[PDB]
């Protein structure tokens, strides 16, 4: 059948790849509006240009929407069904089932494709949060509905591949990568009901025309169930990558197996019971629970902290191995010639400011300082346009060989970082701007270019955003040339491809085994996780479900 | 170095979880110090106070914008703010200085914000619910009201004023 | 050898930016009391 026995030995590189292509396409299109939306916050109107290049756009806010669905829902979703199946699958030399594994990919193309339409046609300009009563063509709600449900097929693929292993390595622990994704797909299933009970019972009949109204307090409470974990649905993949992979491409080893397990363990507990941080400014939602979720939210920042230690430690150990030496001698010992290794390490620098961000935001009342200002678009860009994205972009160089064949000549190695270093610097410059205007009260989510006399104390951050627009346009464009060029010029030469992708390995101890053994109560911790949700959203969700107060729809563009 | 090294990690790790879990409660704590003093009123009312958005600009204290600063204590003043597809009723809102404004806001159409600029007042306003907050402007003048919530293409243009009379 | 000097220099900073941020903010909260 094949002049590439490539997809008969293993076609987990036949499915996955289509995941990442779709992914890295969504990230290109949606990111497309980026620096346009960038100069807006820079106080220069760019849309007269953009509307004419792509003549299909009508609002600033329509782009805002493309950029939002196509970067944050589609691109991150895809990149996790990629990694989060492919890796464990390989760390076990097992093939994921392929009715299902090919079905899930149809779900995503089917979905996005259906949605994409309204969205281009400006029939659905309600933004990636799509807050009723802003009402979006029935066809959009069906998009996310299936597309996001495509994460239900894949949960299986993993958990299938869990069952079969331990039916054949029975009485052996769970190998790390697998152990990670297991909980991750379980956690994501706890979160995946939020938006799913919201789509089904409310969104769909409404937008279908089977009710004139929805209750937008509950409409946004189900969203925020799903809508927080979903950031940690975007993160943990790059965490996965950084835990198991990074230390290798970077010359070294995972300093602890179980720290890394623990880190994920607390992410299936605390990823979901934490929606009110986003609902701080709602009415009708008791002050007490805002406090709860706020304590809880600070809890969920405790994984990423030790991560901060376990990772930096690794790179440190690795740094010394390459005769790094000075207090900081360890840093330049790192493979700063390698995009594989640069993108997520710059990811993690980035992660620091963006880190504290979350925590300011996370403390109840300190949200009233920053909430809905541009401060927000500051924090998340730092976290997800930057870390998750760079970790993804950078994955090009070890994943895409492993997957197609096609090695990466010194030229690619050059573009490589030209892209990455421009990306980062862009994300850093755009960071201070967005974060600063944020404190001078420039609202987020706004076409502020059309009122370019209104934020006169933004004068200067403003510049920062202008500049970051130029920078990051320069870097998108290299990325296109460096995406289509590491794919399409023809080195589908034989050998290399085949692999264990560089896993790293671990340091070991006495203490390990006792701990590693307790974190394997997957059914058990799935329970406290599911005790925790029901304990926290339950006593509020009951309430409002009794004062369901539906109000009419609205188109308003 | 190497399995030896590994031990030292597992106690540093421990310091990290120790020190770090700490400063977090300091925060949980500091928060609670705000949580018990005047600056706490900018926190939306507990209760649902339900309304019927499609009627509220026609009947209810939100119908007449002229009589929407109702005195309510010797120093309390309820304001009935309405926040609609594309401004604030009323423009402006005049309140006295040194005194307790209890804002009560609602939507007749879609969602809006109401971030009274220079203050903590910063609340999502939802059709058919009544967002309710306390504030005291201790020092008077003009305060612009920005809508920080997308609500369609009037959005980047939705402002209004608080005048607080010297 | 002996010391994770580095990894802390990293968290020390990670801490000092959590502090600068949180404390900086807090005060804006209050400056807007
Ligand atoms: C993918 C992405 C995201 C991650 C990850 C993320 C992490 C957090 N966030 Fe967030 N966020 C909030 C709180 C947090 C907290 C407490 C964390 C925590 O999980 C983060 C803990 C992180 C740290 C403690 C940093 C650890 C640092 C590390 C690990 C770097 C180490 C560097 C090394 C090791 C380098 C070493 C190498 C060398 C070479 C030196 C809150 C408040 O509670 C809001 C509400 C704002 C509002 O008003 O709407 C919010 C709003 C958002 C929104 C806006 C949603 C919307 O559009 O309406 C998005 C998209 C988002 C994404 C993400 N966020 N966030
Ligand atoms: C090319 C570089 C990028 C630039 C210049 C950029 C710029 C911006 C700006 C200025 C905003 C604020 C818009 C507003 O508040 O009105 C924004 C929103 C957003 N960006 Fe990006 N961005 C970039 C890349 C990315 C990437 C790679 C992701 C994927 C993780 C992403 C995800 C988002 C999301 C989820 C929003 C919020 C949507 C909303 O407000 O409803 N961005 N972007
Ligand atoms: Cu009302 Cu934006
Ligand atoms: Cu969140």
């Amino acid at each position: 059948s094949e002049i590439s026995r490539v997809y008969e030995a293993y076609p987990e590189k036949k499915a996955t790849l289509y995941f990442l292509v779709l992914g890295f396409l969504a990230l290109i299109v949606g990111s497309l509006f980026g620096p346009f939306q960038a100069l807006n916050y820079g106080n220069v109107d760019a849309y007269p240009l953009l509307k004419r290049l792509l003549p299909f756009v009508q609002s600033y806010y329509q782009g805002l929407t493309l950029h939002g669905v196509l970067n944050a829902i589609v691109f991150t979703q895809l990149f996790a069904q990629a990694i989060m199946v492919y890796l464990p699958a390989r760390e076990l030399n097992m093939r994921p089932n392929m009715g299902l594994m090919w079905l899930s990919w149809w779900m995503a193309f089917i979905g996005l494709v259906v949605a994409a339409l309204p969205l281009l046609a400006n029939e659905a300009t309600v933004l990636y949060t799509f807050y009723p009563p802003l009402k979006g063509h029935w066809a959009f709600y069906l998009g996310a509905s299936v597309f996001v449900l495509s994460t239900w097929v894949s949960i299986y693929i993993v958990l299938d591949l869990w069952r079969r292993w331990k039916a054949a390595n029975p009485g052996k622990v769970t190998p790390l990568v697998t152990y990670m994704a297991v909980v991750f797909w379980l956690m994501w299933f706890l979160a995946s009901l939020g938006l799913v009970l919201e789509a089904v019972l409310f969104l769909l009949p409404w937008s279908f025309g089977l009710v004139e109204g929805v209750d937008p307090l509950v409409a946004r409470t189900l969203f925020w169930w799903t809508g927080h974990p979903i950031v940690y649905f975007w993160l943990l993949p790059a965490y996965a990558i950084i835990y198991t992979i990074l230390p290798k491409q970077a010359g070294g080893r995972l300093v602890s197996d179980p720290m890394a397990r623990l880190a994920f363990l607390l992410f299936l507990l605390l990823s979901t019971p934490v929606g009110f941080h986003h609902q701080f400014a709602d009415p009708g939602i008791d002050p007490t629970w805002k406090m709860i979720h706020s304590v809880l939210t600070l809890f969920v920042a405790v994984p990423s902290l030790m991560t901060a230690f376990t990772v930096a430690a690794s790179l440190e150990f690795a740094g010394r191995l390459r005769g790094g030496r000075g207090l900081f001698g360890w840093i330049r010992a790192l493979p700063w010639d390698n995009p594989a290794f640069v993108a997520p390490v710059l990811g993690l620098l980035g992660f620091i400011p963006g880190g504290a961000g979350g925590i300011v935001n996370a403390s109840f009342t300190l949200d009233y300082v920053v909430h809905n200002t541009a401060w927000v678009p500051g924090h998340f860009h730092l976290q997800v346009a930057s870390l998750v994205t760079l970790t993804a972009m950078g994955s090009l160089y070890w994943l895409l060989p492993n997957l197609t064949g096609k090695p990466i000549s010194d030229a690619q190695r050059r573009l490589g970082l030209a892209v990455v270093w421009l990306w980062f610097l862009g994300m850093m410059i755009m960071a201070v701007g967005l974060h600063w205007a944020g404190l001078l009260n420039v609202p987020r989510r706004a076409y502020i270019a059309q009122v370019p006399d209104a934020y006169p104390h933004a004068a200067v951050p403003m510049v920062f955003n202008v500049l970051a627009g130029i920078v990051l346009l320069v870097a998108l464009l290299l990325f296109i040339y460096g995406l289509f060029s590491v794919l399409l010029s023809r080195e589908r030469k034989p050998e290399l491809a085949e692999a264990p992708l560089p896993f790293a390995e671990v340091i070991s101890g006495p203490e390990d085994r006792r701990l590693v053994l307790a974190m394997d109560r997957i059914g058990f911790w799935f329970a406290v996780a599911a005790i925790l949700v029901v304990l926290a959203y339950g006593p509020t969700l009951v309430q409002l479900f009794g004062h369901l107060n539906p109000v009419p729809g609205w188109r308003l563009w | 170095d190497q399995h030896k090294a590994h031990k030292a990690i597992l106690a540093y790790e421990k310091g990290w979880l120790a020190f770090s879990l700490a400063m977090l409660f300091v925060f949980i704590a500091l928060i609670a110090y705000t949580l018990a003093t005047h600056t706490a009123g900018v926190i939306p009312a507990g209760k649902l106070e339900r309304v019927d958005p499609t009627t509220v600009r026609q009947e209810g204290p939100w119908a007449d914008p002229a009589q929407a600063v109702v005195q309510t204590g010797p120093n309390q003043y309820t304001v009935y703010v309405l926040a609609f597809a594309f401004g604030y009723q009323p423009n402006p809102i005049e309140v006295p200085q040194g005194a307790e404004i209890v804002f009560k806001i609602t939507s007749p159409d879609v969602i809006h914000g109401f971030h009274v600029e220079g203050t903590n007042i910063n609340v999502e306003v939802l059709p058919g619910e009544v967002s309710t907050v306390r504030y005291t402007f201790k020092r008077p003048g003009e305060y612009r009201i920005i809508c920080n919530q997308y609500c369609g293409l009037g959005h980047q243009n939705m402002f209004g004023t608080i005048v607080v009379k010297e | 050898e002996e010391k994770p000097k580095g990894a802390l220099a990293v968290i020390l900073v990670l801490t000092l930016t959590i502090l600068v941020f949180w404390l900086g903010v807090y005060a804006v909260f209050f400056a807007r009391g």
